[PDB]
């Protein structure tokens, strides 16, 4: 229904968010790394 | 909507990997 179509926007939009934060936050992490080297 | 929700959840994914 519309409502389960608003759920599975609602899940896509927290695995977005689930996948994004750790992969940026690993990035600027290493990114440190390389600028001390 | 759903598919340009999940295009850009893709492609932001992806360029993340890629600079990784």
């Amino acid at each position: 229904a519309l409502q389960h179509w608003r759920t599975k926007i609602a899940t896509n939009g927290r695995e977005w968010e689930e996948r994004n934060r750790a992969l940026r936050n690993e990035k600027e992490i290493m990114a440190r790394h390389y600028a001390k080297l | 909507r759903y598919a340009e929700t999940d295009r850009r959840y893709r492609d932001d994914n992806m360029k993340l990997t890629d600079e990784y």
